């Protein structure tokens, strides 16, 4: 359900 | 040239910690992002986390952040990451894998991975038992039965034969390790002439030589 | 473990194309989830081929392509080697951690098919002394790596007191492995047949003995 980048990735 | 080094494996009882590291060399070790994996032959990966050398920047999976912890030491190239409280649950082969991350987003080259085995088992030497049958050609072995912990060096002839022979991984079962070396000669040779295997054991200063006598 | 899953194992030959897949459990693999594949060879010698869906890492040969399909992560394999004979691994980033799939293990049909050799050895009385018995069976030379090892004691299954070792690959590529069988002497002197069972490709094989 999480997913995406970030600013850790 | 990129190359990650590991040591290839470490002991340790329940309840002690470890620190693995990880020598880059091939180059530049800040612009590179390194990540850690634990591994079990069993249920696959699991990513513990990773580590940005150039601002000690740091990334923890959940499930790892009370067990693990991650550094690194920019003269020497090398990243480490130490584990506590260990368990036999911590037991597995940790790599560590290199990590580009800009307009790119990958894990490129990985070290060897250390195996860590945490165990509170006695060293114990192993039983060498000659394997032979009863009716190229004939096929010879020895079982090296029950050791621990884990390495054993097995030769034949003291590396008189080295083709037709093939040593088999280690089982564990109980927390002993078992394994088997074979070596297949012409009917002719044996009984003929002699075949001995030689099993070494330096965790517990053990040395045996087995002659294959005829059954 | 977020849970990322792949085909458990397939089979090509040199030259033609297989794809690869990777689920997310959570719905459709997307761009977010940045799918990278790791190659798996012999003795834990791990590379990354692919990361970001779709960018081929540096040092990688141009074969290796990655791609969605459907609502999968996909890994394409164009003229097949017999070098990409190993094991692939998907991952994919659910915003704040990485999550791997179970691999998929790869064979590049790159050799001829080759039956495999069993040897089935007796307890040694050395052992026997003890009081214990141990019967070794040796399987080695097959093509495929994949292999079913069985045991028989009076042409009965058993389950307990057996260990097998995971298929290894010896240095004529083709593989090996061994299985063990542990009674107790006691447990050895009341039973009559012993045997080694191995199913290969769809073939049985049997190596028995009676004490
Ligand atoms: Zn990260
Ligand atoms: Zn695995």
């Amino acid at each position: 359900y999480q997913l995406r980048p970030n600013a850790e990735t | 040239q990129v190359q990650l080094q590991q040591p290839g494996a470490e002991l340790v009882k329940p309840g002690a910690s470890v620190k693995l590291s990880c020598k880059a060399s091939g180059y530049t070790f800040t612009s590179y992002w390194m990540h850690w994996v634990k591994q079990r032959p069993g249920r696959g990966l699991e990513w513990i986390g990773r580590i940005d050398p150039n601002s000690g920047g740091t990334a923890y999976n959940e499930k790892f952040k009370s067990k693990a912890t991650l550094q690194v030491d920019k003269p020497s190239s090398t990243a480490y990451m130490q584990l506590s409280s260990l368990t036999s649950e911590d037991s597995a082969v940790y790599y560590c894998a290199r990590y580009d991350y800009y307009g790119g987003s990958y894990f490129d080259y990985w070290g060897q991975g250390t195996t860590l085995t945490v165990s509170s088992a006695k060293t114990t030497p192993p039983s060498v038992y000659p394997l032979a049958p009863g009716s190229s050609m004939v096929t010879l072995g020895c079982l090296v039965k029950g050791y621990f912990p884990e390495p054993v060096t097995v030769v034949w002839n003291s590396g008189s034969i080295s083709s037709g022979v093939h040593t088999f991984p280690a089982v564990l079962q109980q927390g002993l390790y078992t394994l088997s070396s074979s070596v297949t000669v012409p009917s002719s040779p044996w009984p003929s002439e002699t075949v001995t295997c030689n099993v070494a054991h330096p965790a517990s200063s053990t040395k045996v030589d087995k002659a294959i006598g005829p059954r | 473990q977020a849970v990322v899953t792949q085909e458990s194992a397939l089979t090509t030959s040199p030259g033609e194309t297989v794809t690869l897949t990777c689920r997310s459990s959570t719905g459709a693999v997307t761009t977010s989830n940045y799918a990278n594949w790791v190659q798996e060879k012999p003795d834990h010698l791990f590379t990354g081929l692919i990361g970001g869906t779709n960018n081929r890492a540096p040092g990688v040969p141009a074969r290796f392509s990655g791609s969605l399909i459907g609502d999968k992560a996909a890994l394409t394999i164009t003229g097949g080697q017999t070098e990409d004979e190993a094991i692939y691994f998907c991952a994919l980033w659910y915003s704040n951690h990485w999550v791997f799939g179970g691999g998929t293990k790869l064979t590049v049909l790159g050799q001829p098919k080759s039956s495999p050799s069993v040897t089935l050895f007796p307890p040694s009385s050395e052992e026997l002394e003890t009081n214990k018995a141990t019967l070794v069976c040796t399987i080695t030379d097959f093509y495929p790596g994949v292999v079913t090892v069985d045991w028989s004691g009076d042409g009965t299954p058993v389950e307990q007191g057996m260990e097998t070792t995971q298929p290894s690959k010896q240095s004529n590529n083709k593989y090996m492995a061994s299985s063990y069988l542990t009674l107790t002497a006691r447990a050895w002197e009341r039973h009559s047949q012993y045997s080694c069972q191995v199913t290969h490709e769809g073939h049985t094989v049997e190596k028995s003995l009676s004490r």
